């Protein structure tokens, strides 16, 4: 399923 | 590449490509920082996770699309470009692989760093396993279990149950049972297993850490649901 | 870079990539295939504009976004790294320019290609002007009026009022009036035209061909919202 | 204010 996004920081 | 540019200024040109979108530049400036040889604060940490992360996540899901048109026609032109993605997309996860291997891991000795780093360490042989056919899948799938089975033994003796880094970690190594190691059963065990000693431990936690802890419990619970 | 593939295979690839939502790939297939020598048809023309108008809004929204920062701090970066995505950017009108130049515009006769190339000269100029400062701007400004009036003439001796291309060139046209000429009252005079002209015209179109007009007439009046 | 979106094709 999903991961952690992990794209905005 | 980045040699003559201060570690200074490669880390205040990666905060502002991430402003522009510019996630190919935020992984080189980044890339660049780690190279000055010094350890990552954790914000730094975080900046070289969001630049790659962002990188191979286009080229993962441009290598899904470009799979599932091949995976239809079964001319060379499909099969070409996807293994030209492929390629370059192993080419990311090695450079990634290559700063944890030099010298990232070595050095980190505090618990937030080493866990984060062998997370990272998981994820990108995920990816690698992801793409990866046959016996070469294998040792592929051995090196992810491995980084997130050390990061997981440090997460448990060191960290509450509602650390973000140890949440996130439990997250995609159930991620990784699910999808890449054929154990969902062994992938719910884990989520719900996380969910349910993170629950119990929110009571200690400020507002704002709240929030973030429970963030990441609703993706465990998300996947919970499709899983179940 | 692309001689050695046929050109049949780049334009094959040029159409994965744009699936894949790889625009940079796309744009240098697409200039494979024009260097290839041949003219481009319809669907190739349109395979060439999509990939180039994609690579260059990445790099106008990540200028515009330095640009905006740059101008609220006023050490060297932010300034520094917005020269560096402007620099990029300039590469990239100058290689469309360039294919425009050799030599997809001496070659086309028919108005639809001919058209279609002056209409790209003009907006790539314009993506030159808008970066530009001072005399320099002058120069580049003029460039962009005289592609697109050369396209404004042979539009409207050739193109009935609905054709798209005829009512896109007017649009981007008028948005180089209102954002880069300083000439907004000509700019509200040429949108407020098309769409009057294309509207008593409407009525000898087919419904697939009404709705391309009518989709395109709506920017036109959206535009036309925005300046009145 | 808005030229021709054109990144689909
Ligand atoms: C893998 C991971 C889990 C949790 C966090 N976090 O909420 O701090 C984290 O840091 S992050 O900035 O990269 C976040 C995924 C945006 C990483
Ligand atoms: C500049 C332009 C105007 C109209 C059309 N069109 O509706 O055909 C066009 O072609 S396109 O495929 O690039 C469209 C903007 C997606 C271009
Ligand atoms: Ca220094
Ligand atoms: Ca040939
Ligand atoms: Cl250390
Ligand atoms: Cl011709």
């Amino acid at each position: 399923a999903g991961s952690i996004p992990g794209r905005r920081s | 590449a980045m040699g003559s540019m201060e570690r200074a200024s490669l880390i205040q040109k990666a905060k502002l490509a991430e402003q522009a979108e510019r996630y190919e530049d935020m992984a080189a400036f980044m890339k660049g920082a780690v190279e000055k040889g010094e350890e990552l604060s954790c914000e730094e940490r975080n900046l070289l996770s969001v630049a790659y992360k962002n990188v191979v996540g286009g080229q993962r899901a441009a290598w899904r699309v470009l799979s599932s048109i091949e995976q239809k026609s079964n001319g060379p032109e499909v099969r070409e470009y996807r293994e030209k993605v492929e390629t370059e997309l192993q080419g990311v996860c090695d450079t990634v692989l290559g700063l944890l291997d030099s010298h990232l891991i070595k050095e980190a000795g505090d618990a937030e760093s080493r866990v984060f780093y062998l997370k990272m360490k998981g994820d990108y042989y995920r990816y690698l396993a992801e793409v990866a056919t046959g016996d070469d899948k294998k040792r592929i799938i051995d090196s992810a279990r491995s980084a997130y089975q050390e990061a997981m033994d440090i997460s448990k003796k060191e960290m509450p149950p509602t650390n973000p880094i140890r949440l996130g970690l439990a997250l995609n190594f159930s991620v990784f049972h699910y999808e890449i190691a054929n154990s969902p059963e062994e992938a719910i065990s884990l989520a719900k297993t996380t969910f349910d000693e993170a629950m119990a431990d929110l009571h200690t936690l400020s507002e704002d850490s709240y929030k973030d802890s429970t963030l990441i419990m609703q993706l465990l619970r998300d996947n919970l649901t499709l899983w179940t």
